[PDB]
Formats: structure tokens, C-alpha cells, sequence
């Protein structure tokens, strides 16, 4: 039986290279949702310049520039859109995980401070572990009272 | 890796929009009672 | 062309998910050392024997 | 493996309509009630 | 100051968050009333023993 | 001298960099505050050591 208390401190100080990944393997999860970001503010910007297009297409009477340039931004605004569809639904996983990690960081500060509260009560355990021993001490004070009762013979 | 300087962004107070707000309205309501402050003593 | 860029791109951003189930994997070895804890909760009641 | 994470959300005690509902009245009764403790000292 | 200047939302959600970490605050009093009496009485031990 | 001649902005700003500097001496006072105790108090113990 290896002494399971030395596991507890073994087993707890792999947790450091632990939830660090997830701490950086939900950076991922940020970085793609916002380059994400970044790639609709592009859609919507080239989307907006479709408007710039079609904002001066109508202009000095020219109709057919304008349904062209519309009929175009609104595939580019249904890129734009689909991105921002993902984008929305990022934003929940993304505050979810990271709402979990924030717990599964929790747990461990917590569980580490435990540990030491816990182990610190294993030293008071062994310290009235130890008090038997003198206790233990005592049985030989009762061998004193052995060789007391000798000393009374 | 630039992206990790900005978990650290979220790791401190990010700039949350009532914090930057209260802080924006809490400059609002630096600047507006202290400039009455000045404005009392002198008269 | 457009399907492998999206192919591309899910598949980093279902990576990145991956590595976050890493974690919820992770979250259980602690949750194991919890376990470990529930046997601290074992020499928890030989401290309190 | 995703879905023995939500084992661990049945395990606790999970977001249950009355538990929440009442959490959420319970923020209800804590702001209301708190909302005229702050309104009444200062009259 | 949250309430002052007819700022009501400020103060609730002010609140809101105060009861969250005064919550922290009363377990961590919880946590210490309770350690209070166990440092007393192995201190009280040591003391007898 | 911001106010005067009738130019509100310059003491508006003037203010709202003192007060970022008042911070920062209000910050060394804290911390200052802080200081006066504690070494008050270990002087006060290599007194008695």
C-alpha cells in the first residue's frame, strides 16, 4: 500500500500543467471566434463597399447598377450574415467554457487549499498519533508501576 | 501569441461597458462636481 | 475552393473544441484526485480515528 | 466525453426551473428588498 | 455612489455583484468561525498535552 | 489659472490629470499609511528584542 497521502500532493501538482492547456486550449476557441470577427467586419466591410457601390450606382439615373450592386451585396451580406449566425452562436460556447474553466479553476484553488488545511489536520492527526506513543510511554510508566511495584517490594 | 496578451486583457477588468461607463460617468461626475468646486470659491 | 477553406477553418475552430474537451477530460484526473480526496476523505476518518 | 460533463451538471445540483426560478426570485427578493434599504437611510 | 445622481441600475447591479463576493466573504467567516473553535481546542490539547 | 479668462476646458483637463495624479499620490499615502504601522510595529519589537 503506497502511502496515498503522498498521491494527494503528487496527484494535485499535475493539475498546474493541466488546466494551464485548457487555459490555453480555450484561447483557441477566443482566437478563431474573434479572427472570426475580424473576417466578418471585412464581410461587412466589403459588403458595405458593395453599398458605396450601389450608394452612388442609383445616382444621375443609372437603376441597373444599383439592383446589380444589391443583388451582389446581398451575397456578400449573406456571407456577412452566415458569419455573424456563427459568430452569435461562438459567443455562447465561448461564454460557456470559459464560465466552466472559471469552475474548473475554482475547484482547484479550493482543492488545494483543502489539501493543505487537510493535511495540516494530518499532522495534528499524527501529533495525537504521537501522544500514544508516550501513552505508549505511560504503559512503560505502567512498567514503572512494574518495577514502582518492585521499588515497593 | 498576440492573442494570448489579450487573455490577459480578460485576466485584468477588461474594459466591460458599465465598468467603463461608471468609470466614464464616474469622470461625468469627477469633472461636473468638481467644476462647481471651483466655480463656489471663487465667487 | 469554398468548401476546403470552411473545411479548413471548422476544423481549427473543432480542434479548438477538442482541446477544450481535453480539458473537461482534464477536469476529471482532478475530479480523480478528488477521488484521491475521497481517499483524503478515507485518511480524513483515520485523522478523525 | 462531452455529455459525461453534463452527468457532472445532473450531479450537482443542476439549473432545475423552481431551484433557478426561485434563485432568480431570490435575486428578486434580494434587490427589492435591498433596493428601499439604501432608499430609506438616506431620507 | 452608485444610486447618486438618480442611477438606480448602477446600484442594483452594484449590489448584485456585493452579495456575490460577500458571499465569498461570509463563507470564508463561516470557514474561520469554524476554525476558530477547532484551533482552540487542539491548542487547548497541546496545552494538556 | 485654467478658469481664468474665461477658458473652462483647460481646467477641466488640468483636474482630470490631477486627479490621475492625485491617485498616484493618493496611492503612495495608502501605501505610506501602511508602511507607518508596520514599521512602527517591528521597531517596536527589535526594541523589545
Amino acid at each position: 500500500q503506497e502511502a496515498p497521502e503522498d498521491l494527494l500532493e503528487r496527484l494535485l501538482g499535475e493539475m498546474e500543467l493541466e488546466l494551464i492547456e485548457l487555459r490555453r486550449a480555450l484561447a483557441q476557441t477566443i482566437a478563431t471566434f474573434k479572427s472570426t470577427e475580424r473576417q466578418r467586419d471585412a464581410q461587412q466591410l466589403i459588403a458595405q463597399r458593395w453599398y458605396e457601390k450601389a450608394q452612388a450606382a442609383l445616382d444621375r439615373g443609372n437603376e441597373q447598377l444599383a439592383r446589380e450592386a444589391l443583388g451582389q451585396r446581398q451575397s456578400y451580406q449573406s456571407h456577412t450574415e452566415a458569419l455573424g449566425k456563427s459568430l452569435g452562436e461562438q459567443r455562447a460556447l465561448v461564454e460557456q467554457v470559459r464560465g466552466q474553466l472559471q469552475k474548473l479553476e475554482r475547484k482547484y484553488l479550493e482543492l488545494k487549499s483543502q489539501k493543505n488545511l487537510y493535511l495540516a489536520r494530518l499532522k495534528s492527526a499524527i501529533a495525537a498519533q504521537k501522544i500514544e506513543e508516550i501513552a505508549g510511554n505511560l504503559d512503560n510508566a505502567s512498567a514503572s508501576s512494574l518495577f514502582e511495584r518492585i521499588e515497593t517490594k | 501569441i498576440l492573442e494570448l496578451e489579450a487573455e490577459r486583457e480578460l485576466l485584468n477588468p477588461p474594459p466591460s461597458p458599465l465598468d467603463k461607463k461608471f468609470e466614464q460617468w464616474e469622470e461625468q461626475q469627477a469633472v461636473e462636481a468638481t467644476l462647481a468646486a471651483m466655480k463656489a470659491r471663487r465667487s
